[PDB]
Parts: structure tokens; C-alpha cells; sequence
């Protein structure tokens, strides 16, 4: 559960949106897409796995883990998308094609969003494009993101979070920086306050040796929970991998229906055939000669033709 | 499809950083000074100027590669196997042979 | 970089991965922390 | 000079984004964003969020973010 900087947000400038699409995948044969973000879904602040709610890094001076119901997560491209499932750092949804994919917390006035200028196309499996799989048709081998969130596609790891200094943690009264930790926080401070200095303080503290905030940084020992390897946080001085998490929605072999355009009316003539063709959508007509030469031929036929 | 992985940057805000090697595929890290990076909380370094920053990049197989992968293979000296059905007189038999 | 065989290994689960991608990292030319970089379009997909 | 931020040189010789001058961040050793910009800090008729963006407080329970801070969604009031 962390913060992240994304190229585009609810407001057209780039912003440190709590939700940040870190990666996308599209190898599904159904138009579903796997999305990896900076927020976790199906877990409580405590890390219990209540599927009804999701958590993320609090977007304020005092950073903690806040919670909300997954019903407020909208995924969109050219239009809204049916969410097929969610788990941890990842979501699975079926979206129409578009040049971008957007994740948005639609919490009314807490509406924030992340968009990646990543294209998605209405790809299809088989040999005949379709707007939607028909029923009078052959079942063919295809692969789709298994909706069972317990299925694992693989794993990508995480590390203990690195420092995350807060300007709000320092005050410059008296012309020397005061560390002003939030209540009860075991804040950890470091500063080249005239010289390299570090320490931990659980309460308001007066520094010595420097007169501007420019040199002093202050954060807290929030290592208690790990953070994804993404760039928006600086790594801990030891970034050795902290275990792993299973990527949900395994790409699984399955079967998919595909159309069978009206049987081509063959016309026979001397050492040659005329295929009469009638297709509403691009149909991959392919032929080869069984001779020594294959004379490989392939053409995306469309409409009525021969 | 190679999945580019850019690990979280490392910063030694007031000193040097080694551009050491690693075994990762196309591991191409480089070091840059004057980074003075801001995080959401604000400034994120000890020094105003001598802040060296290490940027890292390498690649691994994307998760979907378990299905979307392809394997290149050299192939040679192909041997033809065959299934035979033999019928002779009142007797019929089926066979397979290289 | 940018052609079939962009990334290669003996097994998909293997850590023994070798690759060439023309990856180059640019200066963090923005106040917000970032790691700007570029590379050749996945040669495998370009091939596809 | 013109440089990577397209905008003003601070007196240490670093080039700085003038788009950063009003942001409340000293981005430089010297001169460093201290020079004036208009931030009226309007009457409480307007709420002001945390970045200081004046917005009519009547929208502090509208269900639409009035500022990028999102402070108008404050549970205490809404
Ligand atoms: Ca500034
Ligand atoms: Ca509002």
C-alpha cells in the first residue's frame, strides 16, 4: 500500500495519485486486461483479506493506511468496464478497445484517478474477427485471464519501503529547524544540519547546526509493511527482496466460440476453382497447393466477393 | 514480451554511488547527480547539490509469457513415422512404423 | 534490440536471462522523483 | 539563460522552473522561490483547501472535488 506518481490524473496535470497503474497486460483472448496499481484491493488496513474493501496510502501529511469499498473503483477506457475480479495490487476487467486505460476512485469529492497512455485493442482469437462471440460456431482453443482471483499468473516482489520525508514534519521557528512529529509517531530524522546527523524522536525536537529546511528531512520507521518495487518510492538502503506476492488471474488455456461464415459456394472449372465468398467481418481465407511448391496464399476477405 | 523492470531508485544524497555490475538481463544502471528529488511528502535528500542518484533498469519475462512465449528450435534430419493398416485375405491388421 | 529474440533464456522460469534492448536511462529531468528511460519496442511483439 | 526548466536562473546559477516559483518549495541554494506571488487567502466565505486554492465552501459536501487537495471531502464536515 503506497503512493505513486502517474502521468495523468483527475486533473490534467501529473500527480502523486495514491492509485498508480504500474503495469498492464492484455494477452487475454477476451479483451480482459490485468492491471497492477499502487493500491491494494480485497484487504483491510490491518491486512486481513476482507474482499469487500480495499486500502491505499493516505494522501495527507500524516501517512497511514486508509480503507474504502471496492465498489468505488471504476476502470475505464473509451467507456466503463466490467470488473471481473480484484486482489491485492491487481485488478482484472473487460474493457472495450482504446488508446488509454484509466483507474479511478469515484468517491464523489474524493475522486482521484490514474491514466496510462497504453493502447488496448479489441483483439480476437480464431480466424474471423467478431464484435462479440456468436453461438452458431465452432469452439476453438484460446487463453483468457482466469476470473478466479486465487489463480496465480506469477509473482513480482516488494521491498521494505524506503524513507518518505514529509515537509510537514519540520518547522523553522527560532531560525533553526524543529522536528514536529505527529502525535505518538516514532519519527526518524536525518539532516546535514551543518554536518551529517540522524536520530529517532517520538516527540517535538529542536535541531542544531542549520537554519533552513533545505538540509533537513524527516520520516518514520514505517518499514512495518512492505511496498511494491515500483519507482515512485525510493528504495530502502537495503532493498533485498521481502518475499513475494502471487499475481492474480492466471492466464489459462480454455475454449472460445468463433463464427463460421456461410459455407463458401465453390464453383469448379478446368484446373481451377472459384470460391464464392460472403463474410460480414474480416475472414482469413488461406490456401496452399499440395505440390512441391506450396504456393502459400492468405487474404483477409471482407464482404461479398470471389 | 520483455517486461522492463526499473527498480526503485537509490540515492546517497551527499556522496558517491557505485555503478556496479549485475547478472540481470541488459542490466544497465547509471548514476546521475543533482537529482534533488521531491516525493509526495516533499524534498527527499540530505544535500542541496551533491545528491547523486542511481537509476536502474533490467528486463524479465512478463507474467503472461507462460502462455504468450515462443520457443525457437533448430530442427534437422526429420524421420517419417507412419500408421499402417494392412488388409490381406480374410485378415486385417493395423501397424505403426518409423 | 527491437527484433525477434529481444529477450532470451533457456527456460521461462529461469533467472538465467540474457537480453539486448537498447535500454538507456535519461537524467531525472523533473522535480518529482522519476526514472525516465526509453528502449526498443519489444522485438518479440514487433515480430508478432 | 534558457535551459532544461525553460525558465528563471536562481542566483546560485542553477536554472529553475518559474512554474515552481509560486509553489512554496525553495528549489535552489540562493534566491530559491522566495520572491512574491499572489495567494490572496480568501475570506472564509470560500474554503481554501490545503494548497491555499480558494473554493466556495458550499461545495465542501457536494460530491465533486473542488481542489486537487480533495480536502472538500473531509469526513468531519461531509
Ligand atoms: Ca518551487
Ligand atoms: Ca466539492
Amino acid at each position: 500500500p503506497y503512493l505513486g506518481f502517474c502521468p495523468y490524473c483527475r486533473h490534467s496535470a501529473p500527480c502523486f495519485s495514491p492509485i498508480k497503474i504500474e503495469n498492464v497486460w492484455d494477452e487475454s483472448d477476451d479483451g480482459s486486461i490485468r492491471i497492477q496499481v499502487s493500491a491494494q484491493f480485497g484487504y483491510d488496513q490491518a491486512g486481513t483479506a476482507d474482499v469487500t474493501k480495499f486500502r491505499y496510502m493516505s494522501y495527507d501529511h500524516d501517512h497511514d493506511i486508509k480503507e474504502d469499498s471496492v465498489k468505488k473503483i471504476a476502470i475505464s477506457t473509451s467507456g466503463p468496464c466490467r470488473r471481473l475480479g480484484h486482489k491485492g495490487y491487481f485488478l482484472l476487467a473487460q474493457c472495450p478497445p482504446g488508446d488509454s486505460v484509466t483507474v479511478s476512485i469515484t468517491s464523489g469529492a474524493s475522486e482521484n484517478s490514474c491514466t496510462v497512455e497504453k493502447k488496448i485493442r479489441r483483439k480476437f482469437v480464431g480466424r474471423e474477427e467478431y464484435l462479440f462471440p456468436p453461438v452458431h460456431g465452432k469452439l476453438v482453443k484460446c487463453h483468457v485471464y482466469d476470473h478466479l482471483k486465487e489463480t496465480s499468473a506469477g509473482y513480482i516482489t516488494m521491498h521494505r519501503p524506503g524513507p518518505h520525508a514529509y515537509k510537514s514534519y519540520l518547522e523553522e521557528a527560532s531560525g533553526e529547524v524543529y522536528i514536529k512529529p505527529p502525535s505518538g509517531k516514532n519519527v526518524t530524522y536525518e539532516c546535514k544540519c551543518g554536518d551529517y546527523s540522524t536520530g529517532i524522536v517520538s516527540t517535538r525536537t529542536k535541531m542544531n547546526g542549520c537554519t533552513k529546511a533545505k538540509q533537513c528531512i524527516a520520516y518514520k520507521s514505517d518499514q512495518t509493511k512492505w511496498v511494491y518495487n515500483s519507482p515512485d518510492l525510493i528504495r530502502h538502503t537495503d532493498h533485498s527482496v521481502q518475499g513475494k506476492l502471487h499475481i492474480p488471474f492466471r492466464l489459462t488455456p480454455t475454449f472460445c466460440p468463433v463464427p463460421l461464415a456461410h459455407t463458401p459456394t465453390v464453383t469448379k472449372w478446368f484446373k481451377g476453382i472459384t470460391l464464392h465468398l460472403t463474410a460480414t467481418r474480416p475472414t482469413l481465407l488461406t490456401t496452399r497447393k499440395l505440390g512441391l511448391r506450396a504456393d502459400a496464399t492468405a487474404e483477409w476477405i471482407t464482404g461479398t466477393t470471389s | 514480451k520483455f517486461h522492463t523492470v526499473i527498480p526503485s531508485p537509490q540515492v546517497k544524497c551527499c556522496g558517491s554511488l557505485e555503478c556496479k555490475a549485475s547478472s540481470k538481463a541488459d542490466y544497465t544502471c547509471r548514476v546521475f547527480g543533482g537529482v534533488y528529488p521531491f516525493m509526495w511528502g516533499g524534498a527527499q535528500c540530505f544535500c542541496d547539490s551533491e545528491n547523486t542518484q542511481l537509476s536502474e533498469a533490467y528486463v524479465e519475462f512478463a507474467p503472461d509469457c507462460t502462455i504468450d512465449h515462443a520457443v525457437a528450435l533448430k530442427v534437422h534430419t526429420a524421420a517419417l513415422k507412419v500408421g499402417l493398416r494392412i488388409v490381406y485375405g480374410n485378415t486385417t491388421a493395423h501397424l505403426d512404423t518409423f | 534490440p527491437g527484433a525477434f529474440g529481444d529477450i532470451q533464456a533457456s527456460s521461462l522460469d529461469a533467472t538465467d536471462i540474457v537480453a539486448r534492448t537498447d535500454i538507456r536511462l535519461l537524467k531525472p529531468s523533473v522535480k518529482n522523483i522519476h526514472v525516465p528511460y526509453t528502449q526498443a519496442v519489444s522485438g518479440y511483439e514487433m515480430w508478432k | 539563460a534558457k535551459c532544461e526548466p525553460s525558465q528563471f536562473q536562481c542566483t546560485n546559477g542553477r536554472c529553475i522552473t518559474l512554474l515552481w516559483k509560486c509553489d512554496g518549495d525553495e528549489d535552489c541554494v540562493d534566491g530559491s522561490d522566495e520572491k512574491n506571488c499572489v495567494k490572496k487567502t480568501c475570506a472564509e466565505s470560500d474554503f481554501v483547501c490545503n494548497n491555499g486554492q480558494c473554493v466556495p465552501s458550499r461545495w465542501k459536501c457536494d460530491g465533486d472535488p473542488d481542489c486537487e487537495d480533495g480536502s472538500d471531502e473531509s469526513p468531519e464536515q461531509c
